[PDB]
């Protein structure tokens, strides 16, 4: 891997975020965006569960 | 099926020139990328020159820029390497490389610059 | 899921466990998917 190599010759850095199906705890997830709360109004909500 | 053989080697002095060839079969050169590698005695194998599959862009190693020239022939299915302004550090056995399914490495031809 | 409840019971009785009332509050929960048959405590 020389700096004068082409873009197919110079490497592509790889990580693998594999998801398998086993009876294991889901430990790492993506973020959950949460809005601001409103009070004293007839409103739908999405709480933590 | 796929076989590479190298020819065009010889003995040259400092400042000479040579033209190596790598005859190819079992694959088209316009659909695959090729590389040239060399093996100095007592040193590891290092990349020399390469042509991409489209044939537009050719690349050379950092020690051999400005002096080497790699070329291909579509009809004869032979991969060439024109080498100029030769130093005695280029004493090596030259191999042509391709990745068609598996990797195929030729027998190589001894080129000594002295 | 495997879960553990606990309580502290600060009274003193060296004979046996007392006859009072104490409800146990949970600590953790963990999915394991493991068919546990037996266990062994250690010192």
């Amino acid at each position: 891997f020389q700096p004068t190599n082409g873009v197919g010759y110079q490497p592509y850095r790889v990580v693998v975020l594999s998801f398998e199906l086993l009876h294991a705890p889901a430990t790492v997830c993506g973020p959950k965006k949460s809005t601001n709360l409103v009070k004293n109004k007839c409103v739908n909500f999405n709480f933590n569960g | 099926q796929v076989q590479l053989v190298e020819s065009g080697g010889g003995l040259v002095q400092a400042g000479g020139s040579l033209r190596l060839s790598c005859a190819a079969s079992g694959f088209p050169v316009k659909n695959f990328e090729m590389e040239w590698y060399r093996k100095a005695p007592g040193k590891e194998r290092e990349w020399v020159a390469a042509i991409q599959s489209g044939g537009v862009e050719t690349y050379y190693a950092d020690s051999v820029k400005g002096r080497f020239t790699i070329s291909r022939d579509n009809a004869k299915n032979t991969v060439y390497l024109q080498m100029n302004s030769l130093k005695p550090e280029d004493t090596a056995v030259y191999y042509c490389f391709v990745y068609v399914g598996r990797s195929y490495i030729g027998q190589g031809t001894q080129v000594t610059v002295s | 899921y495997f879960k553990i409840y606990s309580k502290h019971t600060p009274i003193n009785l060296v004979r046996d466990l007392p006859q009072g009332f104490s409800a146990l509050e949970p600590l953790v929960d963990l999915p394991i998917g493991i068919n546990i048959t037996r266990f062994q405590t250690l010192l």
